[PDB]
């Protein structure tokens, strides 16, 4: 499955998700502190059985069914501060402009 | 002591709103250069007065954009406001807000200048709007200190605070920032001839020359009696 | 036909001089930014221009 960015990375902390955007990447004009994460790509990841305990699992937690690896461009070490600018080229058949 | 002939501040001259010189009745050498040097770091450096610590604009964040008409951008007006300086009460943390709308001229006048924030140079060269559909409207946070700073310090404290459109700023906090101290030999006749000292301060309108040079010299006394122990 | 999509961001960080700062002079000469003390320890001048 193809690795989309919407934010949705699994096992995320809010502190994390509440910087990028929607689309996965974030908006525009603060700064950027670490090795936070940018945007939110979400690797696709093979299925299961009906798995008992990882059902049990998903009744209880469930929304992630260990199907989406976290993919999601992050800060690099020793890398911090203001931000210049960011651009999106999307292949033709692929249409989102979700930001 | 022996005859110590203990002095007075005589002929304190004021050229300018953001500069004085005063003059000194003499005293001994081999001290008045080490009495003008521990003056002059004590009003300098450790020195009370304002400057800005944050920054804001609804349309304008942290990253370094020009404002709709105004040539210089957030970076840039950073630097040509910090050509000035503002004032704030003896309470800190005073705000001006520099807000004007049309295309003339930008300058002080059109800026929050309070009886707590006071303004004394209002014309400077503030990027003004080139567009008539703009209304620019900046609010500094001009607070007091002392010391020079970076803006990464108050990264700990402003973490959850300091969001996505709050900018904090930093300053180099020397209020006096400049003063000369000049020991001659001079105003003694009757007794032994003596030092007279100039002191040449200079601030950017933060704090009163005099009361620089009183601040200054207590502390000359307090850390001077401390080598007692 | 790998990425459907990509997405390139850019920060710019600024950078002011630190202990360790290399300059240079056009007369060849260069050199290591190697101690900086309080501004009153620089020599003033006869006017004190530091």
């Amino acid at each position: 499955g193809p690795e989309e960015i919407t934010a949705d990375i699994p096992n995320v902390g809010e502190a994390a998700l509440s910087k990028l955007d929607e689309s996965g990447i974030v908006y525009i004009g603060a700064e950027v502190t670490g090795g936070d994460i940018l945007v939110g790509k979400v690797t696709p990841k093979g299925e299961t059985q009906l798995t008992p305990e990882e059902k049990l699992l998903r009744a209880i937690f469930g929304e992630k069914a260990s199907d989406v690896k976290d993919s999601s461009l992050r800060v690099p070490n020793g890398v911090s501060g203001t931000v210049i600018d960011v651009q999106v080229f999307t292949r033709d058949g692929v249409e989102k402009d979700k930001r | 002591v022996t005859e110590f002939l203990k002095p007075r501040l005589v002929d304190i001259e004021q050229v300018s709103s953001t500069h004085a010189k005063v003059t000194l009745e003499p005293l001994e050498r081999g001290f008045g250069h080490t009495l003008g040097n521990a003056l002059r770091r004590i009003l300098l450096s450790s020195m009370p007065g304002c400057a800005v610590t944050e920054v804001e604009i609804d349309g304008v964040l942290h990253e370094y954009s020009t404002k709709e008409g105004v040539q210089e951008d957030i970076l840039e007006i950073l630097l040509n406001l910090k050509g000035l300086a503002v004032r704030v009460q003896g309470k800190d943390e005073v705000i001006l807000t520099l807000n004007k709308s049309g295309i003339g001229p930008v300058t002080a006048a059109d800026i929050t200048h309070d009886g707590d924030v006071e303004i004394v140079k209002p014309q400077h060269v503030i990027c003004h709007l080139t567009d008539e559909n703009a209304s620019i409207s900046m609010r500094i946070k001009v607070q007091r200190g002392r010391g020079y700073v970076p803006a990464s310090t108050r990264i700990h404290s402003e973490e959850d605070e300091r969001p996505i459109g709050r900018l904090l700023v930093d300053a180099c906090y020397s209020p006096v920032e400049r003063i000369a101290y000049n020991v001659e030999a001079a105003r003694v006749e009757q007794r032994t001839d003596l030092d007279k000292l100039v002191i040449e301060m200079e601030t950017n309108g933060t704090i009163d020359p005099e009361e620089a040079i009183r601040r200054a010299a207590t502390i000359l006394a307090e850390q001077l009696e401390a080598f007692v122990d | 036909p790998g990425v459907l999509k990509i997405v390139k961001v850019y920060l710019a960080v600024k950078r002011r001089i630190q202990p360790g700062d290399k300059m240079a002079g056009r007369h060849g000469n260069k050199g290591v930014i190697s101690k900086i003390n309080p501004i009153e320890d620089m020599p003033y001048d006869e006017n004190g221009t530091p």
